[PDB]
């Protein structure tokens, strides 16, 4: 789908278009979910090392915790432009195509017969 | 640093270590042929390093702080109730059986750890290869079940096979009545019961199995009682040797890295004599084996890892 | 081996593949994978006995011929078109030739038996690289030649994939292949949506590696090859067992794991071009993957075997090495269901 | 002996040690706390004060509200002699009928 | 001590210790400082301040 | 939502980091402070729901369920502690953090506003349940019993997932509101049929209908006390309330693609309320007398009227409290004697005088003895079948007859007659046994008085 568009220069993780869209909040819920996810990696790996799992290496599990988040946050970057790619695409295609996409003529259920099925 | 593929990338060599003296010599007889005596002036006057037989409690001695821990434990089987009841039906002959080769296989991986890291030779009382005369005397006698060889020899063949024999394989010669005769000696009233038909399947698979199979792959070197004493003679025949058998000759740094890897990791060490073979003699139930484990974990400095237990002096924890 | 030998041989492997994915001419993407595989054969035969021998020898075959057909394919493909570029088929025998080729190369179902045999052949390190790195560079190679495929045939081999290593798996007592008649299962399920959204494949792609990771280090880990020896490890280090639990569920997947994204995925993009029929058969299929993970995890962690007196040992011993990234792999292969929408950065 | 396995041991009761068991712990203080933090976060607050909370709860369904405006309405209707009641629950001039 | 063996995690390692605090720092004043000229392009790409 | 949520999933860490001896007290008091938090919910309107956000909302059919499942969680603490008291600290500690998150996840799946992360939520309910009745199980006819209760439910919800996505594909939307704003009727093919089929039968091996409901007497009866209260007094009502929302898209098709399932379950209620006429295993009788009464619920949503509807809601609740109070009730015994045969241990009247109390009002509930909820509920059920079709009357009061019969036989064989000889080992009963039967009984009660917080929002 995605792969021919053009103007995609190659092993650019975010195009330069990506930097008119909002930047995620720091306290995103899914870069939370991120660092959740290092935390528990760290955990898993006092866990795995034969450690105290909670309060052995507080700066291993720190990393962990700060580089899942440092990751997470750039994957929401591309994650968001993708999909702003994808409404740009979608909203363009249906402009250039109208008659793809008519006007569907509203009617409202006082002229429109529905049919009624009892329940008895 | 331990050793690995980045530590032998570099510079690490083994043979830049090895020279004459660096052999592994294993000294072997029946029960109270005095081995002891053998092996310890032939380590202090040719310079190697000792080692004294393995022991229920040898893994004990390697790991912790070196004390023996409770036979629940580790063990699970006596050599005293061995010697009061051989043909029990707890299946402790075997169970003893199989717990003293594991030792002596950690043993040797260890003593082959020190050889190859260091340089020096080390001296053996018995060895994973000699382990096997007790198992044939024990059966002679009636004591294991024949599906109990099956599996010695099942754990011997996957496990000593990883490793190289010893340089010298000296034995003392000594005759049954005179073991006899030191057994009733020392006075220890659990030897005290030891049949002469043991003794004699001991020493019967010694010189049928054992010194033959030896002579192919190392030097064998057999003295009586009486020219065990003089070691001095001994370690004259040991440096006479030109150890031309065996596969230690065509021994390169490549193989010997490979070596040390395995060596030095105890866990493949010992990986196969847990193979699951149902053997009720050696076969714990779950809830025995979950109860024990979870006593072996109450122990102090056992729990964790070794520098991560507070409840027995280990700082900084939280930073490591 | 020479860890200097090792290494450049695991160099030579991986840089074979990336031959393979970053070439626009098909001769430099034969050349890639016929790099791969000479790279490949010696890491196989590390161990050296006949079963290593054995297992390197099928894989040479397989391997050698799904080359040589490709080849063909790319030759014939020039001689109706004269074009080198990797781009949609020219000609319909050629891309049947070239399908044919890259499943057999995958182990798709119809060409599928060399898979369980090499797994079990080989070791775990091995087995690890051959059923997570190898499924990379064809699977690549179909994503790029992806619409010109003809959909009967891949949708064929990839259907037969999923019931053949489910089936297979059902009688499987050894670890390695179990591991290789799920990873049948899972590229069945890859190649289904492959005509249809190669984003999908991507996806599923990942996410089998990561559990395939998981579960090979948590093996290797645990120094066990077979279901029995398994089922002592909860003696030893029950944290392993635990683990390789939810990593088995997560295989099998169920809610709310990572492994219930792809199939979920899959089967919506799927009804999305009115497939429905294949999707429903796909994910009833999958209850036999997730019924011998279930045996597995029953003889491992759900229930206690009995253990050996000679365990006692192996308790006052720590593992020389660690496995590199086994915790991220296990969070990653669990845990990454709230992340699904990111999926759209692989677009 | 067919493995080496632990004989099934025989179940302790808790009354032996402590006649005065409630039941939750071998332990007597922690048993007494268990047992008055479960009778009162369980009886005193759930069930009397959550019992009352609902008896309370502001109105549900709006049912005073719907009576009202039924009274409105029927005063309303008898009042002016309309019908109670309309067959015909929308209005029939803002429904266009196909034919 | 109590272990007959050096234990290989006896003590911290210093130089890692202080690498990975000081690459978590580095990582978030990266972060933050990455936000706020974010946040500061798109506001004047599209025309907010 | 997240006001209930989030302390719910504060009982893990805190569940991990109190002392070895204080988990089953701060695990009871903060479930129990979760449970009256919970109750607010109750607070329903006449018309619209509670939509708190895009992604979770409530009304008078999900509040009850949720109240329920908040309501179980300390009662499965104090029926645990019992069985697990020479446990391990670590799993201990585990077994909480199941059923934390079973509770977690149930709440979420009676909230969730969206019909595929209303999936998702009731999928993950089995990874905690399988969990459990494997692990904690005591038979060695756990490990089947998981995999019955995991392949039928898997078999059964699959098929639902196609489904949902083909519909979210052609509608365009699963949210439920505008599922139900949105609705078109489905019209008479076989596409149809087989959309109906699949967005039915994982709800209909939930519930279980008769015939798909093998799994349950295996996982019921294997389960820990536990397991079995949750199984049968909330994992059951999953099918029902999902084949209430689902039922909205699929008029009028339920009108002749019911008629199968209505007899299956007409027919069912009576034959496994005979088949308890004659189990000999106390438990199985217990996990038997399920079917029948979920049978009811079927019937009453497959003939989707009001009264039906109202019914199945107010049945759904009373069923869960009644039959948890069964096994618990079974369990005590069970400790004592080790056994689940029910003819063991007879005469236990004269041991056990206010524990044959309970199961005095036990039963009765179980009997639907009115005015209890039990009652009320299969009454209106019963109107609005006779109303579907006078004949109806015949196999409902048949099944109330055999009912009647099996409750009251069950009450006289384990509390009546003479005491066996032989065993001497009878305690008395402890507080935390009483309590447990006195905190599932005194709120089944006290719902007679405002019996319209469990009628759904129908009424
Ligand atoms: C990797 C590091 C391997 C290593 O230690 O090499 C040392 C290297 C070779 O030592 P050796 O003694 O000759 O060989 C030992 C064996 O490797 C056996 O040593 P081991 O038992 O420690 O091996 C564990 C095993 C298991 O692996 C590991 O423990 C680490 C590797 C797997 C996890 C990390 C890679 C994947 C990360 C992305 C995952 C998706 C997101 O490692 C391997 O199988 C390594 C294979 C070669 C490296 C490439 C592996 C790629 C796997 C993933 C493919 C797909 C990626 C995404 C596309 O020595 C050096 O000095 C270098
Ligand atoms: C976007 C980019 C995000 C990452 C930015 C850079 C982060 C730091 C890079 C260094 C690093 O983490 O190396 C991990 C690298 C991974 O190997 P490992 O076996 O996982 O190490 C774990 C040991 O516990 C390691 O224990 P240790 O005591 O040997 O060393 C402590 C370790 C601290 O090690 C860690 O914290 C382990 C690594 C944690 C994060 C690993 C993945 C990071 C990326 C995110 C992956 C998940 C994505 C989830 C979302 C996917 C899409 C939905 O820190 C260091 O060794 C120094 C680090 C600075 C040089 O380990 C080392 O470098 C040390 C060995
Ligand atoms: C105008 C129209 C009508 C409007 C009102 C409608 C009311 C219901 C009418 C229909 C009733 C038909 C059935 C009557 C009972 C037949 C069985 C019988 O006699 O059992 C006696 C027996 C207790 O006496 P027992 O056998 O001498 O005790 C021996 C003990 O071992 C040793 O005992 P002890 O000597 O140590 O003395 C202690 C004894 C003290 O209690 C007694 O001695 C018996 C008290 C009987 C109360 C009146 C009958 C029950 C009425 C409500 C049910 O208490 C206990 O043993 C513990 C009981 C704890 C729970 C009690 C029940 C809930 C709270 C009270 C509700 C009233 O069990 C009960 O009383 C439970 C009856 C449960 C019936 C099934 C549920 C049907 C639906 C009820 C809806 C109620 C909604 C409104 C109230 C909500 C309250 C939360
Ligand atoms: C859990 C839920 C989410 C699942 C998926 C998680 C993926 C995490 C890692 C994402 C990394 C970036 C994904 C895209 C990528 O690899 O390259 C983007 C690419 C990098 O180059 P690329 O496009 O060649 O890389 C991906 C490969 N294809 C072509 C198949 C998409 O970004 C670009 O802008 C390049 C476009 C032109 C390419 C020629
Ligand atoms: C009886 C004798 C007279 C009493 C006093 C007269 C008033 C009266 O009866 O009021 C009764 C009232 C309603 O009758 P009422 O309408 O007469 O109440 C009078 C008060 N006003 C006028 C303000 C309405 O109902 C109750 O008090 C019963 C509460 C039932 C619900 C209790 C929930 C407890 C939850 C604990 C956890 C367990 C949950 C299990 C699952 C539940 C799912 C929903
Ligand atoms: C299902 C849950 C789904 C959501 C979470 C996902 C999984 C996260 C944890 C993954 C597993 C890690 C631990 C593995 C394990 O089983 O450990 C066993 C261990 C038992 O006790 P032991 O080993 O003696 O403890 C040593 C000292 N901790 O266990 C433990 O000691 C603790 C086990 C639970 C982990 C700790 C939880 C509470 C920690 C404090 C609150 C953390 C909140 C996050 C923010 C932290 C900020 C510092
Ligand atoms: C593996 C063993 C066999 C498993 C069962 C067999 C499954 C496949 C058999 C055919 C099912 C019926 C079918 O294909 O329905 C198609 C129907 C219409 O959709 P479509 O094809 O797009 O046509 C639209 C109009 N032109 O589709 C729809 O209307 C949407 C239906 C989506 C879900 C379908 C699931 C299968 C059918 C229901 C099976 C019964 C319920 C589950 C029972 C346990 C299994
Ligand atoms: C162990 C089994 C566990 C459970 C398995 C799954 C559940 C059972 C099977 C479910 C699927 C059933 C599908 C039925 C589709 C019916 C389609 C149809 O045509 O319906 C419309 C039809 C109208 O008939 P008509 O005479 O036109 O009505 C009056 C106006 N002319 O009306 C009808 O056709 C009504 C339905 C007639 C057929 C069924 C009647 C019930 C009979 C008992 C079925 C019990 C289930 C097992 C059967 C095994 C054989
Ligand atoms: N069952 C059994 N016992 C063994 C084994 N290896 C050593 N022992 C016992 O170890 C004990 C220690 O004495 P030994 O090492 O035999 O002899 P010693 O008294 O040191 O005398 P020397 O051999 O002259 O040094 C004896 O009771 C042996 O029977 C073995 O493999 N099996
Ligand atoms: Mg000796």
């Amino acid at each position: 789908m995605m792969s021919g568009r053009p103007g995609r220069v190659p092993l650019q993780f975010l195009p330069n278009e990506a930097r008119s869209l909002p930047p995620p909040k720091l306290t995103d819920p899914r870069l939370v979910y991120m660092g959740f996810l290092g935390y528990c990696s760290g955990l898993i790996d006092n866990a795995i090392r034969r450690r105290p799992v909670v309060s052995a290496g507080l700066h291993r599990q720190l990393l962990y915790v700060t580089s899942f988040v440092f990751f997470g946050y750039y994957l929401l970057k591309r994650q968001d432009y993708m999909y702003a790619l994808r409404d740009h695409d979608m909203f363009a295609y249906v402009k250039s195509h109208p008659e793809d996409f008519p006007e569907k003529d509203k009617k409202t259920y006082g002229e429109i017969l529905e049919e009624f099925h009892p329940v008895r | 640093l331990q050793y690995g593929p980045l530590a032998f990338v570099l510079g690490e060599r083994t043979t830049r270590k090895l020279t004459e003296t660096s052999k592994v010599i294993t000294v072997d007889g029946n029960i109270c042929s005095g081995k002891g005596r053998l092996a310890r002036e032939i380590a202090e006057k040719l310079g190697l390093r000792h080692f004294p037989e393995a022991g229920i409690h040898y893994a004990d001695s390697t790991t912790g702080d070196g004390k023996p821990l409770d036979v629940q434990l580790s063990g699970n089987c006596s050599l005293e109730k061995f010697y009061d009841d051989p043909k029990s039906n707890d299946g402790n002959s075997y169970r003893l059986q199989s717990w003293l080769y594991a030792s002596r296989l950690l043993q040797y991986a260890d003593a082959l750890e020190h050889l190859l890291s260091t340089g020096q030779g080390v001296v053996l009382e018995r060895s994973i290869y000699s382990d096997f005369v007790f198992l044939e005397a024990m059966y002679r006698q009636g004591f294991i079940r024949k599906q109990c060889v099956e599996h010695y020899n099942e754990v011997k063949k996957v496990t000593a096979c990883e490793y190289l024999p010893p340089h010298v394989v000296v034995y003392v010669d000594v005759p049954v009545p005179e073991i006899q005769s030191r057994i009733q000696k020392k006075g220890n009233p659990h030897e005290m019961k030891i049949t002469a038909a043991y003794l004699q399947d001991i020493e019967n698979a010694y010189k049928k199995t054992f010194l033959p199979e030896m002579s192919e792959k190392c030097e064998v070197l057999q003295y009586s009682a009486r020219e065990a004493e003089d070691a001095e003679k001994v370690v004259e025949d040991i440096e006479y040797l030109k150890c031309d058998k065996g596969p230690w000759p065509d021994q390169d740094d490549r193989t010997f890295h490979r070596l040390r890897m395995l060596v030095q990791n105890k866990l493949e060490v010992l990986n196969y004599t847990t193979i699951p073979v149902y053997l009720p003699e050696i076969t714990i139930g779950a809830h025995q084996s979950d109860r024990v484990f979870q006593k072996f974990t109450e122990l102090p400095g056992r729990k964790y890892s070794p520098g991560y237990n507070e409840d027995v002096g280990d700082k900084w924890i939280w930073l490591k | 081996m020479n860890p200097i030998i090792y290494t450049t041989l695991i160099m030579t492997v991986m840089s074979g593949t990336m031959l393979v994915m970053i070439s626009s001419h098909w001769l430099l993407i034969w050349i890639g994978f016929e790099m791969n595989l000479l790279a490949m054969i010696p890491v196989l035969m590390k161990n050296f006995n006949p079963r290593a021998t054995e297992a390197a020898t099928k894989y040479f075959l397989t391997q050698a011929t799904a080359s040589m057909m490709l080849m063909m394919a790319i030759i014939i493909n020039l001689l109706y078109s004269g074009q080198w570029t990797i781009t949609k088929m020219f000609n319909p025998v050629a891309m049947t030739m070239m399908t044919m080729a890259l499943a057999m190369k995958l182990g798709l179902s119809p060409f599928h038996f060399w898979v369980p045999e090499v797994t079990q052949g080989i070791s775990l390190q091995a087995g690890l690289l051959l059923l997570t790195w190898q499924k990379l560079a064809p699977l690549s190679v179909l994503c790029q030649i992806s619409q010109s495929i003809n959909p009967n045939l891949m949708l064929t081999m990839a259907m037969l994939s999923i019931l053949i290593g489910g089936w297979g798996g059902l009688n499987q007592t050894q670890l390695r292949k179990i591991m290789a008649y799920s990873s049948i299962a899972h590229m069945g399920w890859m190649t289904a949506v492959l005509p249809y959204n190669t984003t999908m494949t991507i996806l599923n792609l990942l996410i089998y590696i990561t559990m395939t990771l998981a579960m090979f280090m948590l093996l290797i880990h645990s120094s066990a090859t077979t279901t029995l020896s398994l089922s002592h490890t909860w003696n030893k280090m029950p944290v392993i067992t635990s683990l390789m639990m939810v990593t088995l569920l997560s295989m099998g997947g169920l809610p709310p794991l990572s492994g219930f994204m792809p199939k979920w995925m899959i089967i919506q993009e799927m009804t999305k071009n009115e497939s429905i029929i294949m999707p429903t058969l796909m994910a009833m299929t999958a209850l036999l993957n997730l019924y011998f993970y279930m045996r597995l995890a029953y003889s491992s962690s759900l229930t206690m075997f009995p253990s050996t007196n000679n365990m006692k040992m192996k308790w006052q011993f720590e593992h020389t090495k660690q496995m590199k990234l086994l915790p991220t792999m296990i969070v990653l292969s669990t845990l990454v269901l709230p992340m699904t929408p990111a999926l759209s950065s692989l677009n | 002996i067919r493995l080496q396995e632990d004989p099934d041991p025989e179940d302790e009761n808790l009354y032996e040690k402590n006649p005065d068991s409630h039941g939750y712990d071998k332990d007597p203080i922690v048993d007494l706390w268990n047992m008055r933090v479960v009778f009162f976060f369980g009886f005193s607050i759930v069930l009397v004060l959550g019992s009352t909370f609902v008896a309370y709860l502001p109105d549900y369904r709006m049912q005073e509200w719907a009576r009202r405006e039924a009274e409105r309405l029927v005063k309303y209707r008898e009042a002016n002699g309309l019908p109670l009641m309309e067959s015909n629950c929308f209005d029939p001039n803002k429904i266009q009928l196909p034919e | 001590k109590f272990y007959i063996r050096e234990p290989p995690h006896g003590s911290p390692d210093w130089l890692k210790v202080g690498l990975t605090l000081g690459t978590s720092v580095f990582l978030w004043i990266y972060l933050i400082k990455q936000h706020k000229e974010d946040v500061l392009e798109y506001k004047r790409r599209n025309g907010l301040e | 939502m997240l006001k209930i949520i989030i302390p719910t999933t504060m009982l893990l860490p805190m569940t991990w980091m109190s002392k070895h001896n204080m988990i089953w007290i701060n695990a009871t008091v903060h479930s129990l402070l979760i449970s009256l938090i919970s109750l607010s919910l109750l607070n329903q309107l006449g018309e619209n729901s509670l939509n708190f956000s895009l992604t979770f909302f409530s009304d008078s059919l999900s509040a009850p369920l949720l109240v329920l499942t908040t309501w179980l969680l300390p009662l499965m603490l104090m029926a645990s502690q019992s069985h697990l008291s020479k446990e391990t600290t670590t799993r201990k500690k585990l077994y909480i953090t199941m059923l934390i998150l079973l509770q977690l996840f149930l709440i979420m799946t009676f909230t969730a506003t969206e019909l595929i992360l209303f999936y998702i939520l009731f999928e993950a309910t089995l990874v905690p349940t399988l969990i459990i009745i494997t692990r904690w199980g005591n038979q060695t006819e756990r490990l089947n019993a998981g995999l019955y209760f995991l392949f039928y439910t898997l078999a059964g919800s699959l098929p639902l997932l196609v489904a949902l996505v083909y519909i979210q594909n052609t509608t365009g939307s699963l949210n439920f509101l505008i599922i139900h704003y949105w609705s078109h009727p489905l019209s008479n093919s076989w596409s149809n049929i087989f959309m109906w089929l699949a967005c039915i039968m994982a709800f209909m091996v939930k519930m279980p209908l008769y015939g798909l409901h093998l799994w349950l007497p295996k996982a019921h009866v294997e389960a820990p006390i536990a397991g079995s209260m949750v199984l049968a007094a909330v994992l059951l009502k999953l099918g029902g309330y999902g084949m209430m929302r689902i039922t909205t898209i699929l008029n009028p098709l339920t009108n002749y693609m019911a008629y199968p399932f209505l007899m299956l379950s007409m027919w069912g209620m009576i034959m496994t309320s005979s088949i308890c006429l004659r189990q000999t295993d106390l438990k199985s009788l217990i996990a038997y007398s399920s079917v029948s009464h979920m049978a009811l619920v079927i019937v009453a949503i497959m003939i989707q009227t009001p009264w039906s509807f109202m019914g199945a809601t107010a049945l759904m609740i009373a069923h869960g409290l009644t039959s948890s109070m069964l096994f618990c009730l079974a369990n005590t015994n069970y400790e004592r004697v080790h056994s689940r045969t029910m003819i063991l241990a007879r005469g236990l009247q004269t041991l056990l005088p206010l524990m044959a109390t309970w199961w005095l009002m036990a039963s009765l509930t179980n009997l639907a003895l009115p005015p209890s909820i039990n009652l009320i509920g299969e009454l209106f059920i019963i109107t609005a079948s006779f109303s579907w079709s006078n004949i109806t009357i015949i196999l409902m009061g048949m099944n109330m007859m055999i009912t009647a019969l099996y409750s009251l036989y069950m009450l006289i064989t384990t509390q009546r007659g003479k005491y066996t000889h032989h065993i001497n080992n009878i305690k008395a009963s402890f507080t935390r046994e009483n309590a447990l039967m006195a905190l599932h009984i005194l709120p089944l009660l006290l719902l007679t008085l405002n019996p319209k917080m469990i009628l759904g929002p129908l009424y």
